[PDB]
């Protein structure tokens, strides 16, 4: 595929989630909470009430939604699944990624854990389920980096949930097949095919002995299965909308459920008549984590589509009006950029976030210019309108709630801008070439010594990402880390030729031309796109001081002499033919 | 039929007025109409129209990027021309006769002005039809070769340059066809690649002058075509690399230097190689074990730019090399040693960062320097295990350890300990035992062959130790003490301790052992001479040790030479440093110690001769044998330093061969070598000797001009022929640097003409070289036909007349032409120059004949043939010797009459006759034709199977001339009939001969 260069405009430290939280893990030994965010960052929090700042560390190596995390090996290792089609092994005590598994071909959505055998399974949208041994993964080294893969098979649609029992002898898969498939992880052999759900299944549970299964589906029903009888022994219709999260206690007698309807319930399994409404969240519930320190669980952690993670006490469930009204503990969250507009100069972007704040950003310098507050976004677009046209040279995606700018070979160098039009003091400048040199400034291969493009510098903490167009992430690094030994070898392998030509070979991109034929108002010419009208005025003057005696017009409209033909063709021409300019005496 | 032609011609005129975007629909319809009628007219109109568009677009595009008058944009012009080409090619698929007309219309020897970027691109896509693939690619191959012959002929002759206006060449056209192919010309790329490989395959070097340069230019064009097609087009770069590796990865040992250079240029774009064509490199790696050692070393150096940036390729190579080393099969461990050396000589960081169900895991671990050291030490220890193998492997390691230790300073201890351990196996630690080296352990008997190159081991030790004491200091003392002990015991050895003249025979076992042991002793003495020079600086005691070592080296060299070679072990840097101190050192302290070395004339000869060997190695191989001998920048620096000393010694003090004469030989070799290899550095080369290239060259030229005058001022018996020949060779090479349109060139020509006109030497070789220099300068200045005519008169005066009743007046235009050198030296030389004149005129007539400026060309052609008539007029009545002078003159007269026939046949095509042409015809009939018959009579009258061939071969030349004259008179009858002017009144009746036996 074609390699793209992308980077994120962000702060050095992002303490709070900038998007929703997909998964939760609780460490009882250190009293630590792990949040798998939709902003591609895993964060560690302290659940102690004494600390007024629960933030501990950020675990930032993914490039897309983190869908599931499991805490294994007594809280020393974290396994994460993500939409970037990778499974990653982490040091949960320190907070750095150790290795990346690239066996999946689509989004990885579910992780299953067997505590006794230390066995972890990863399943995703590619209909593949892979089995991993954590100790084998944790003992991997640079020299010894080979692993034998054992994959389950027989699933005809994309998996959305996965489950294992404590002993690691039963694994259940939920998918859009509307059926549940069960295997034996030891022998990698099929056992049964549970049926009865009429929609996608997103939540799965199993007991310690692995003979009973709890499933919740988008149809709004919770079904209790018996693996010995291979049948559904009970069906619970508790929620108005789909069920997305499930939690059960150690006795496997009470199930905690939540989903799209934003309501969380505690349902008694032996008789569904005892139903307690724990709370009503402000957003659809994506995942829930129980506090298993005491029996019954004192509290439950809830992750929603909002950036805030809340804890709800369970004091009095066994002792409709909700049980709780305000969460006991709150972990703050940031704001997600939801709307984006690129201004006419193709250098500044106005963004609006979930708090309705409007901000002004500089793509070239990869920094925020100013905050505007709760200003009308559409009015601000008109207020900053300019009479200029610059070709598109970058793309913007807001999947992680942050500004990610993508540079592709097709249009990276399509924007030529004179230095006077920009804020740099006129030599002729290519925005795409300047940005690439600033991103790879610390790379020794680009030094011939001068550093960078000599006009601006992106923040050193800017994450630079190399990846295939609609594919995998080849290499990810910070801007300031390009000078390292290990990063330089990786950069040589991953940086494509079209970036090498400009950053290493120091070549200059093409100069595009528009052909225009002058006609007297009542001879084809081609010139640079940034050529001003004044130059065409003086060319006619020699054909027949130049500005004062000659006026140019297009489509029966007078032309600004300081304006360029690139702006003329885009705005005033309003036609599919070659640009036509008419010269008439003033 | 005629109706179709008329309507086609009408549509051809409409081409200009209508829009370009409507052309492809018109061409497709016009091609269908062509099927039932005229075919050549349709193709000619389309090709001619688009060629004018290409030419007009090129002129208007050339200029600044400001407001330009652009009738057609480049982007849409290439798009239109592309779809026209596809329509023509598709039409040829359904109409075979259309394809034949295209090849016939574009068939080439003539310039074929029809060829253009559009027509060349049309032909390349036609190759997609296999029915036309071979003949079209053969058409293109002949076009470029003929085009390069045109360029070579024009450059060497000033007469043609004033006449022929510059025209574009097929090589330039094809290069921009590749450039224009970026606009989605995917149908041209397939034939573009095949044409590039045909040029390389057919005209690649065959090392295993007239045609070598166009062949080299044709081969270089194929490399340019392939390289530029590689960069632009992604779907073809995989095929290019596979075909390049096919030609390179072989055991055939065919000359593949041009393919290796193309491979090196391709792998400079490593991301392009790794992206698509990545498996081919790894497959070539798998075959490295089977390849011979020389192929592996050159192939790995070619792909070195790829391994410098890529870890995966480097990691795959290490795995292949490790597997090859562990293989029991031999000739693969040698390649593994060569591969591991090259990796360790070039890269400081080595190392990284499967079954059916086994996958690799991206472990994010930081680079570990300590682990890298163990990785390198593991390979270094493996290489130490290869020092007990054959002497071929030992020779490679000794050459590689110096660069390994310079690259990885962290391997210095491992390398030095390895060298110390090997030296202990052949060094006698006893302070009084002689000799200090066990030369019998270096000999393996099983036939006698060399096991350990002891001389090369000390060369590596001495150079590695020298680097150690000046790179890492700011075992070494043990090594410093061993070398001093070796030096003392080699000096006090009486050559009897080495068991050396006893047999010294080239067949007996003891003689072979004695011969090899003689080489090792001389090799050791050279290394110890190099060691003692640097150590203790400029001390008299150490230089006396050097002189004692040299006598041991020279005495053994004399014994081997007279009873009867090998390269010297001195580094080129040391030879440059030794020469500078030995000839151009005046520091007071150094003079006392240097007087010991300077007092030995044999040492003076030895130092200069080794410098000549280094220059000779550069010319033969392109690199020098010693350390830093493959670094062009450092070789050039030593070339400048050696040249300065050789210039000084020769010029400051004038004169086996003398020292000054040897410096002259080295100067000639350096000047040839510098121009052959360091062409862009000539200004820097001339600057370093003590304005522009012409001004500095003229200063050196005048400096050697004065030298030649001194020898010519001497007596005939005292004439130093060897030195004079060298001076003309130096002057010839230096004069290649002067710009012909400069006063410096005019002075050089005026000086050479004056020397020839005034100096009369009896050396035939000196006269031949001097005239060759004079003609080389003159031809680039003006036509030498007047010069040729005057030289022919001198030959006529000295050799007399064939009439034997007339006396020819001695003109004495040139004193260099005397009775001894007039034949066969000057006569054969002037005949070869008149041959080149006729080739130039034949080229002009061929161009004019195919062209239909004519009047200026016709007058110049007649003026050349008119003057060359008088040159031949003097030679046909000269009493030449019966050897090759008569054979060459008869062959040249046949060429003269063939050229006259070609001129007459040209007027047959044109004259539906000017005075100058008539006078040329009259002159040929009154001054050449009757005298040719007299010369034929003169030659014939006066006087196993090999003799049978000789007598039958001598019956060819005279009948060949008779046919040439009769063919010439045949076409003059045609011209007289056509032009209604009787040209046969100037020609007498032909004279025939009959045999009668006495």
């Amino acid at each position: 595929r074609k390699v793209q260069v992308s980077y994120v405009i962000r702060d050095e430290v992002e303490k709070y989630n900038r998007n929703g939280v997909n998964a939760l893990q609780l460490d009882p030994a250190l009293n630590r909470l792990f949040t798998a965010g939709r902003d591609s960052i895993i964060r560690i929090w302290s659940v102690n009430q004494h600390k007024q700042d629960p933030y501990i560390a950020s675990m930032e190596h993914h490039t897309d939604w983190v869908n599931d995390i499991v805490l294994c090996c007594n809280g020393k290792t974290l396994i994460s699944a993500s939409s970037d089609t990778t499974v990653k092994v982490w040091n949960a005590h320190k907070g750095f990624c150790m290795s990346t598994l690239r066996t999946h071909k689509d989004y990885v959505k579910a992780l299953a854990y067997a505590k006794d055998k230390e066995l972890v399974a990863s399943a995703g949208l590619d209909r593949q389920i892979f089995l991993w041994d954590v100790n084998t993964l944790t003992a991997l080294t640079a020299s010894n980096n080979t692993v034998t893969t054992s994959s389950l098979s027989g699933n005809k649609d994309s998996i959305y949930s996965l489950a294992m029992n404590q002993l690691g002898t039963i694994i259940v898969s939920g998918s859009t097949e509307k059926v549940l498939r069960v295997w034996d992880p030891r022998t990698c052999a099929k056992l049964m095919k549970l049926k009865g759900h009429t929609d996608n299944v997103k939540a799965l549970l199993l007991n310690r002995d692995g003979t009973q299964c709890l499933s919740g589906s988008s149809d709004g029903t919770i079904r209790l299965w018996s693996l010995g009888q291979q049948r559904c022994i009970a069906t619970y219709r508790v929620h108005d909308e789909g069920v997305w999260a499930l939690q059960v206690n150690d006795a496997f007698t009470h199930v905690y459920s939540g989903g799209r309807d934003r309501k969380i319930y505690c349902t008694d399994l032996r008789n569904p008549d005892i139903r307690v409404l724990i709370c009503e969240e402000k957003a659809p519930v994506l995942k829930m984590e129980l506090d298993r320190s005491a029996d019954p669980p004192p509290a439950i952690w809830v992750a929603t589509t909002k950036s805030t993670v809340n804890k709800w006490t369970l004091k009095g469930i066994h002792n409709i009006t909700p049980l709780c009204t305000q969460p006991d503990q709150v972990i703050k969250g940031g704001a997600s950029i939801i709307q984006c507009h690129i201004l006419n100069d193709k250098r500044h972007i106005l963004t609006k976030d979930t708090n309705n704040n409007v901000a002004y950003w500089d793509v070239l310098k990869a920094c925020k210019v100013e905050d505007l507050g709760k200003v009308d976004f559409e009015d601000e677009i008109k207020k900053r309108f300019k009479m200029v046209y610059v070709p598109n040279w970058f793309s913007v995606d807001l999947k992680t709630g942050m500004l990610t700018i993508t540079l592709d070979e097709s249009d990276c160098f399509a924007a030529w801008v004179s230095a006077k039009d920009a804020g740099f003091s006129d030599p002729k400048l290519n925005l795409g070439g300047l940005l690439l040199q600033a991103l790879l400034e610390y790379w020794p291969r680009t030094h011939v010594v001068q550093k960078g493009n000599g006009y601006f510098q992106v923040p050193p903490h800017t994450p630079v990402i190399f990846g295939e167009a609609g594919g995998r992430t080849l290499f990810r690094l910070l801007c300031r880390d390009s000078g390292g030994e290990t990063e330089s070898m990786l950069l040589n392998e991953t940086v494509p030729q079209w970036v090498i030509d400009i950053t290493v070979d120091k070549n200059m991109p093409k100069f595009n031309k528009i052909p225009f034929y002058l006609q007297p108002h009542a001879d084809r010419l081609s010139a640079s796109d940034m050529l001003q009208v004044r130059k065409v005025m003086e060319h006619v003057y020699e054909k027949i001081l130049a500005e004062e005696k000659i006026e140019l017009l297009c489509q029966d409209q007078v032309l600004d002499p300081n304006m360029d033909l690139r702006t003329v063709k885009h705005f005033i021409w309003k036609s599919g033919g070659d640009l036509t300019l008419h010269y008439r005496q003033k | 039929a005629e109706e179709v032609e008329f309507v086609v011609e009408k549509a051809l005129s409409m081409f200009s007025k209508m829009n370009l975007q409507e052309i492809p629909p018109l061409v497709y319809q016009l091609l269908v109409l062509s099927s039932k009628g005229s075919r050549k007219s349709v193709l000619e109109g389309i090709i001619a129209f688009f060629s004018a568009l290409d030419k007009q677009h090129n002129e208007e595009q050339s200029g600044d990027e400001l407001l330009d008058v652009v009738t057609v944009p480049s982007g849409e012009l290439r798009h239109v021309e592309g779809t026209i080409i596809l329509h023509i090619v598709f039409a040829i698929k359904l109409d075979y006769e259309l394809g034949r007309e295209l090849v016939k219309h574009l068939k080439v020897g003539d310039s074929n002005n029809n060829l253009s970027p559009f027509s060349i691109a049309l032909l390349l896509s036609v190759t997609r039809i296999q029915r036309f693939q071979d003949q079209v690619l053969d058409l293109l191959k002949t076009s470029v070769v003929k085009s390069f012959k045109d360029l070579q002929l024009l450059q060497g002759s000033k007469f043609l340059q004033n006449l022929v206006p510059h025209r574009s060449y097929v090589s330039t056209m094809i290069l921009e066809v590749v450039k224009n192919s970026v606009h989605s010309w995917d149908h041209v790329t397939q034939g573009l690649v095949e044409l590039g490989f045909i040029l390389m395959d057919s005209y690649g070097p065959k090392k295993v002058s007239l045609s070598r340069m166009p062949n080299q230019h044709a081969c270089k064009l194929g490399a340019n075509i392939l390289l530029e097609t590689f960069k632009i087009h992604e779907m073809i770069r995989q095929e290019i690399l596979e075909q390049v590796l096919n030609r390179v990865v072989t055991r055939a040992s065919s000359p593949i230097s041009h393919f290796l250079d193309l491979l090196s240029n391709i792998v400079m774009y490593a991301p392009l190689v790794l992206q698509s064509c990545s498996s081919k490199v790894t497959e070539a790696f798998d075959y490295l074990s089977f390849l011979p050692l020389q192929t592996v070393q050159r192939l790995l150096k070619a792909v070195q730019p790829l391994l410098k940036v890529s870890m995966s390729m480097r990691d795959c190579l290490i795995l292949v090399l490790r597997k090859a080393m562990f293989a029991n099969q031999l000739d693969a461990r040698k390649s593994a040693v060569a591969g591991f050396l090259l990796l360790l000589k070039n890269f400081k960081v080595l190392g990284s960062l499967l079954s059916v169900s086994q996958v690799h895991v991206d472990v994010h671990s930081h680079y570990n320097s300590v682990a890298n050291e163990t990785f390198c030490l593991e390979i270094m220890d493996s290489l130490r295990r290869c020092l007990s193998q054959q002497a071929d492997v030992r020779l490679m390691l000794y050459e590689g350890f110096y660069d390994v230790l310079r690259r990885n300073s962290q391997l210095a201890n491992s390398v030095m300990q390895t060298l110390l351990s090997q030296l202990k196996q052949f060094y006698e630690p006893k302070p009084d035992l002689l000799p200090p080296l066990k030369l019998e352990a270096c000999i393996l008997t099983q036939k006698i062959s060399l096991q350990e190159p002891l001389d090369y081991l000390l060369c590596c030790i001495q150079h590695c130790l020298a680097w150690y004491k000046n790179t890492v200091i700011p075992f070494y003392e043990d090594l410093d003490d061993i070398l001093e002990s070796i030096t003392n015991r080699m000096i006090k050895s009486e050559l009897e301790d080495f068991e050396l003249s006893a047999d010294f025979s080239q067949s007996t076992s003891i003689g072979i052992k004695n011969n090899i042991c003689a080489f090792l002793v001389m090799g050791v003495c050279e290394v110890l001479i190099e060691y003692n020079f640097s150590i203790s600086s400029f001390s008299k005691n150490r230089f006396e040790d050097i002189l004692s070592l040299f006598m041991c080296y020279k005495k053994l060299s004399d014994i081997l030479n007279e009873k009867a070679t090998s390269d010297s072990l001195l580094s080129m840097k040391f030879v440059s440093s030794l020469l500078t101190a030995l000839f151009r050192d005046s520091i007071q302290s150094h003079q006392e110690s240097l007087s010991v070395l300077r007092s030995s004339n044999e040492f003076m000869r030895y130092a200069v001769n080794v410098a000549l060997q280094k220059v000779q190695q550069l010319k033969e191989t392109g690199h020098v044998s010693g350390p830093d001998g493959q670094n062009p920048e450092k070789i050039f620096q030593n070339l400048c330093d050696i040249t300065r000393v050789l210039l000084w010694r020769y010029t400051s003090i004038p004169t086996g061969k003398s020292i000054s004469l040897l410096c002259l030989e080295g100067l000639q070799k350096i000047f040839s070598a510098v121009q052959q290899f360091y062409q862009p550095k000539i200004q820097q080369f001339l600057r370093a000797l003590d304005v522009s290239v012409t001004q500095r060259t003229a200063f050196q030229i005048r400096q050697f001009q004065r030298s030649l005058l001194n020898l010519l001022s001497s007596q005939e018996e005292d004439f130093n022929s060897k030195e004079a020949l060298l001076l003309v060779t130096v002057l010839t090479s230096l004069s290649k640097l002067l710009e012909p349109s400069s006063p410096q060139f005019v002075q050089m020509l005026s000086w050479t003409s004056k020397i020839c006109k005034e100096n009369s030497r009896e050396d035939a070789l000196f006269c031949k070289s001097l005239m060759n220099l004079l003609f080389s300068l003159h031809v680039s200045y003006k036509s030498p036909v007047i010069l040729l005519r005057d030289l022919s008169q001198d030959i006529h005066g000295h050799l007399g007349d064939i009439d034997q009743d007339v006396e020819v007046e001695k003109t004495n235009h040139f004193a260099i032409v005397n009775l001894r050198t007039a034949a066969p030296t000057v006569c054969l030389l002037v005949l070869s120059q008149a041959e080149k004149v006729l080739e130039e005129v034949d080229w002009l007539i061929t161009k004019l004949k195919g062209q239909v400026p004519n009047q200026p060309v016709e007058k110049a052609i007649i003026m050349q043939l008119g003057t060359l008539l008088t040159f031949f007029h003097e030679l046909v009545q000269t009493a030449l010797p019966s050897g090759s002078c008569v054979d060459t003159l008869l062959k040249d007269l046949c060429k003269m009459y063939t050229t006259l026939t070609a001129l007459v046949r040209y007027y047959l095509q044109v004259c539906q006759i000017p005075k100058n042409m008539e006078k040329l015809v009259k002159l040929s009939g009154s001054h050449l034709t009757p005298l040719c018959y007299s010369f034929i009579s003169y030659v014939q009258n006066k006087s196993v199977a090999t003799a049978m061939a000789r007598v039958l071969r001598e019956t060819k030349p005279i009948p060949n001339l008779i046919f040439a004259i009769e063919q010439y008179e045949k076409f003059l009858i045609h011209l007289s009939k056509k032009s209604k002017v009787n040209l046969m009144q100037h020609m007498k009746l032909s004279t025939s001969r009959d045999f009668k036996i006495k």
